[PDB]
């Protein structure tokens, strides 16, 4: 519950400071040493998740498309827009039959 | 009786060359990490060292020439199974030849 | 160069392949499977000392003299006393640039080339003696085996002499337990005192 | 050379020096395999080779079994009574009769037991049979006595601890061990015999009568009837 | 691609011997990296037709407009920053990605929330699989609570208040810590 | 030559030839080998000595098996490294909660970094080693690009939360059975209590 | 150490770049107004040099193998070989041939022991 107020405050925070953060760009400045230090800022400029995760996001996507081969051509989208609405129009409603 | 056919375009000369060519290259500690991503490691790559277990023998031996190929003999030789085919031992493996190369 | 630095092999070097091997042992009894035999290896490199008679050459004539010797005293007086010789002619050609050079100074240091040319002589022969110096480093190794051999028989023989000698003592012969006797000893040569 | 050239198609790794008047020497090492042969045990060493350092924590193991650790266990079945055969005094009431681990068998009061465990040959001089640790401690007291898991974990652990402690001083030593062992046992003889007092006191016979064992340095005190 | 991962051709500085000035964006020409309408490249195509006229590189370079590979911060003898940019104009700069001598390898520099999405990901993932192959173990009940199947519990083994009217350590711990007492007590 | 392998001592002359006598290599070997315990293995010393009896009575007259030749008796190793809780789901927490957690004080540690170009109340939180290392205000941000956008985005968008909506009807589902159960299971109990209370018997 | 004609040459080749240290005292620091004490430094290295020639003639007095023959001085190792290969395995089986006796007198050394403990508790 703690970590849900954690993720809350986080993405809250997210919110349009990715709008900045979108042009950033991490590089060390003239105090960085130079010798060796760097491979581990490498790994600090590598934005690379876990493997197997990104090999599960791989897998992701490429089984959604197996479940596009099981249904070769069903666009949803454009009405998932209304499913997600319907939920914004349900959620209401719900609180309507609360408030009653 | 066609394993050769199961290459998806290999077969090749092969022979001792490319062997050793890249012995050499298995030296590098820093060449370890590398490793450990998919290229080979404890999978089938395992086979890899367990067929390149001729080199102590005679004439092989000769051409050696950097026993720090010696020593990462020494590492599949000892449990790679643990860290040193895994976590160990960042830049500091490299100390480890470098300290080898120091003496 | 690597093409790029990780082999390109991998399928050759798949568990299964060699677990169909397994299934193969039996196979020629009556593919990859001998290619998972040893390879063939290379000649390959097996030239002598190039940069000997060929880089001679290249240029020599004192060298030549050197290769002469391969058949003081024996070969050595060229060796010491010829190399002195150079040295020493050498520090004539010092004597040669050093001694004059302001007027017009281009010639002297064209005739350096000459000096060196003449200094190419010297390193060849020392390099075929080199080995030799090896094998003198062989010589020299070579016993200290044997001393340490022979550090065996300095404690080996000791241990002999003295653990047999002692062998006997107020303790008699280590035997004199004589077993079963000994069971014995602990009472008949002491409780069965009085 | 030839050979190299053809092995030179590579990344710049190897990895060493340029220089190879040690390969000059392993051709002269192919030259002194002409001169070998026995044996293939040292054909390495023939190549001068698997020992270009040790000093690295890597990992350094191999298989090692089985007549090994049982001579070496030989190897202290002469040290131990060496030792023994030396000092040696004290700390009795004793009878000793070691094999392999160091006896230390007591009567109605305890098991004790010894395990050296550091540096080896220092007899006579430093023949005072030092080094040791608790082993299984087992105590054979007859109104109790089994030895689960975590007494002779968190017991056997302080206990040898400070004994090593005790190495880090001027010697008592072993006699403090040989304290420390009736000390703990007879403590737990007190509350043995307190427990007897609250085997009577908590319930048959009557009351009044106890032993509680008090907080302050051991005690039990056996008040009657009023 | 563009992160930590290895392209190196080292016998073109094996005969460089080193970086030295422009020839950085030469090896840099050689990476994936360059841009072909950069005015590196656009004004290579100038040293294809002019050559002469190229100067340094930023006279050349942010005078006229284009992607550029703009030099900043030397780091000798290894690292050196070099931003990738867009002048819009001779004087305007629209700059981008700071390529860097990486040595052997030059990278596009990441966003911040690249890596900060990774972490939060990778935490929030390590929360639900710490929900996933571990919970709906502690059964609950209102009488038995929580419950923990096994072969064998061994390993180890809102309700009520008033009802009827080990010490594993035999009072060892006591006992030890009458050792503490006890092992200086001559000594004390 | 046997000396060659003599020369071990020559590497003895080269080498401090290891170690060799150790407690430690008695802990290891503690460790190593049959059986455990060296007050056990010390009453196992005659069953050791059974050890060097007729259990070692095993020798060699038989076929040479050509089929185990070679370097594939490796292979059969490799055949081990791949056919061959309480806690444990705490542990591997530990490990994963490790791994994420201190990634995250990496994230503190160099964006402390980034933010000790100028306020110094920040680089103080950064682990130990890295201020006995490199110096703050090392990290510079950097102005470019959108930088780039695909199809994966939205389409990773809504099936992870399809997959995370479905994840929540299967957990209501499935806690609905084990909720039901625990009803099928305590209900005796009250009924008992029927037998118990509405018997009249004192709670 | 070995091929120490090649140490030699570290006086040689060296000593021959020395000769480049004596050059770079004239490049132009006369006229501009010491250089006679330098040519006391050339004196020096009219000492130095030619003492260091001295001593690669010293080093060459003594070049190990001096019967510098290769072709006998192997068959001297083979010799050599005729005495060491035969001493091998001979010198380390009096190791066995004496534990074979040794480790069970120890053991008695051992039973001397019991008594020794029987006199240790009369």
């Amino acid at each position: 519950n703690i970590l849900l107020s954690q993720i809350h405050s986080l993405s809250n925070n997210l919110a349009a400071h990715s709008h900045t953060l979108q042009t950033t760009s991490i590089y060390p400045s003239l105090e960085f040493p130079v010798k060796e230090q760097e491979p581990l800022l490498t790994t600090l400029l590598r934005t690379k998740a876990l493997p197997e995760v990104e090999e599960w996001e791989a897998n992701t996507l490429q089984e959604y498309e197996a479940s596009i081969s099981s249904q070769p051509k069903k666009k949803e989208a454009n009405d998932a827009y209304q499913k997600d609405q319907l939920w914004d129009q349900a959620r209401i409603i719900f609180m309507e039959e609360r408030e009653n | 009786e066609t394993k050769w056919l199961l290459s998806k375009v290999p077969d090749d000369k092969s022979r001792f060359e490319i062997e050793l060519e890249f012995v050499q290259m298995l030296s590098n500690p820093w060449y370890l990490n590398f490793l450990a991503q998919h290229k080979y490691f404890e999978d089938e790559a395992f086979l890899q060292y367990l067929e390149y277990m001729e080199y102590w023998r005679e004439p092989e031996y000769v051409k050696f020439i950097i026993y720090p190929t010696c020593l990462h003999m020494l590492t599949l030789l000892k449990n790679p199974q643990f860290r040193n085919d895994i976590s160990r031992a960042d830049l500091s493996k490299q100390v480890n030849d470098e300290i080898y190369y120091e003496w | 160069s690597a093409f790029p630095p990780p082999p390109p092999y991998y399928k050759l070097f798949t568990r299964e392949n060699i677990e169909k091997v397994i299934s193969n042992m039996e196979k020629e009894a009556k593919s990859l499977a001998k290619l998972f035999k040893k390879p063939s290896c290379l000649t390959s490199g097996t030239y002598q000392m190039f940069g000997d008679t060929w880089r001679l050459d290249e240029a020599n004539a004192i060298v030549g003299t050197s290769f002469t010797r391969v058949h003081d005293l024996i070969k050595i007086p060229r060796r010491a006393y010829e190399l002195r010789f150079l040295s020493r002619s050498l520090m004539l050609n010092f004597l040669e640039l050093l001694g004059i050079m302001a007027k017009a100074p281009e010639q002297f240091p064209s005739k350096v080339e000459n000096i060196r040319v003449l200094l190419l002589n010297l390193h060849h022969l020392i390099n075929d003696y080199r080995p030799h110096q090896s094998r003198e480093s062989l010589i020299m190794l070579l016993e200290k085996q044997l001393k340490h051999e022979e550090s065996q028989v300095e404690l080996l023989r000791t241990h002999n002499r003295q653990m047999t000698e002692t062998l006997e003592k107020y303790k008699s012969l280590d035997f004199n337990m004589e077993k079963e006797g000994d069971v014995i000893q602990q009472l008949k040569s002491s409780i069965k005192k009085p | 050379f030839l050979q190299g050239q053809k092995f030179c198609f590579q990344n710049l790794v190897h990895v060493l020096q340029d220089i190879r008047y040690q390969l000059s020497f392993a051709r002269l090492r192919n030259s002194d395999l002409v001169t070998a042969l026995d044996i293939l045990s040292t054909g390495t060493s023939l190549r001068l080779a698997n020992a270009p350092t040790s000093k690295l924590y890597m990992l350094s193991e191999s298989p090692l079994s089985t007549k090994q650790i049982l001579q070496t266990l030989h190897a202290l079945n002469m040290l131990i009574r060496i030792r023994l055969s030396l000092y040696e005094i004290i700390p009795t009431p004793f009878q000793h009769f070691t094999i392999a681990n160091g006896r230390c068998t007591f009567t109605v009061p305890n098991e004790f037991s010894v395990s050296l465990t550091t540096n080896s040959q220092d007899p006579k001089s430093t023949g005072i049979s030092f080094q040791w640790i608790v082993v299984d401690f087992q105590f054979h007291l007859p109104d109790f006595s089994s030895t689960p898991a975590k007494y002779r974990v968190f017991i056997e652990l302080h206990l040898n601890e400070e004994i090593a402690a005790a190495f880090v001083l001027q010697k008592p030593i072993l006699p403090l061990i040989y304290n420390i062992l009736h000390k703990f046992c007879l403590y737990q003889r007190l509350n043995l015999l307190s427990q007897q007092t609250f085997q009577l006191s908590r319930e048959s016979w009557l009351g009044h009568l106890r032993g509680v064992y008090d907080e302050k340095p051991p005690r039990l005190r056996l008040y009657y009837w009023p | 691609d563009l992160t930590s991962i290895q392209w190196r051709m080292p016998e073109w500085v094996q005969s460089m011997g080193g970086l030295r000035t422009e020839n950085v964006l030469e090896y840099f020409s050689q990476s994936p990296f360059y841009s072909h309408k950069s005015n590196n490249e656009m004004l290579k195509m100038q040293s294809q037709f002019n050559a002469l006229d190229l100067g340094d590189l930023n006279s050349q370079l942010k005078r006229l407009t284009g992607i550029q590979f703009v030099i900043i911060h030397e780091r000798p003898p290894f690292l050196w920053v070099i931003q990738k940019q867009n002048r819009l104009n001779e004087n305007e700069v629209k700059p981008l990605t700071v390529y860097f001598v990486c040595n052997e390898n030059i990278y596009m520099a990441p966003n911040a929330y690249t890596l900060l999405a990774t972490r939060m990901l990778n935490a929030t993932y390590c929360f639900q699989k710490a929900l996933t192959k571990i919970e709906k173990f502690p059964q609950y009940n209102p009488q038995e609570g929580y419950t923990y199947p096994k072969l064998s519990n061994d390993n180890l083994e809102e309700n009520k208040n008033q009802s009827i009217e080990p010490e594993d350590f035999s009072v060892v711990r006591a006992f030890m810590q009458s050792l503490h007492s006890s092992k200086e007590a001559p000594d004390v | 030559d046997a000396d060659i392998s003599s020369l071990s001592l020559s590497l003895d002359p080269e080498i401090i030839g290891g170690q060799n006598n150790f407690l430690e290599n008695n802990l290891q070997q503690i460790f190593q080998k049959i059986i455990q315990e060296r007050g056990p293995f010390r009453d196992l010393k005659e069953e050791d000595l059974q050890k060097e009896l007729q259990k070692e009575s095993i020798k060699d007259e038989s076929s040479a098996k050509s089929s185990e030749t070679e370097n594939v008796l490796e292979f059969a190793t490799l055949d081990s490294k791949r056919n061959v809780d309480s806690q444990a789901y705490k542990k591997e927490l530990i490990e994963q909660i490790m791994i994420a957690q201190t990634e995250c004080s990496l994230a503190l540690d160099m964006t402390s970094l980034l933010l000790s170009k100028f306020k110094e109340n920040s680089i103080e939180t950064i682990s130990p080693f890295l201020k006995s290392t490199v110096p703050p205000s090392s990290l510079q941000f950097s102005r470019s690009q959108p930088p780039e956008s695909k199809e994966s985005d939205a389409t990773l968008a809504k099936c992870w939360k399809e997959k995370s909506l479905t994840s929540s009807c299967k957990f209501l589902f499935e806690a609905k059975e084990r909720l039901t159960s625990v009803v099928e299971t305590e209900h005796e109990y009250y009924t008992e209590l029927v037998k118990v209370k509405e018997a009249s018997w004192p709670l | 150490m070995a091929c120490r004609c090649t140490q030699l040459q570290d006086t040689i080749d060296e000593v021959a770049t020395q000769f480049y240290s004596s050059i770079h005292y004239l490049s132009s620091h006369h006229d501009f107004v010491s250089a006679e004490e330098l040519q006391f430094a050339q004196r020096d290295l009219a000492k130095d040099l030619v003492t260091k020639f001295m001593q690669i003639d010293t080093l060459i007095n003594q070049l190990p193998g001096i019967s510098t023959a290769p072709k006998h001085q192997l068959e001297k190792i083979k010799k050599l070989q005729n005495s060491i290969e035969e001493k091998q395995l001979e010198r380390k089986s009096l190791e066995s041939e004496n534990e074979d006796l040794k480790l069970q007198l120890a053991k008695r050394i051992e039973t001397f022991g019991r008594l020794s403990c029987v006199l240790f508790q009369p």
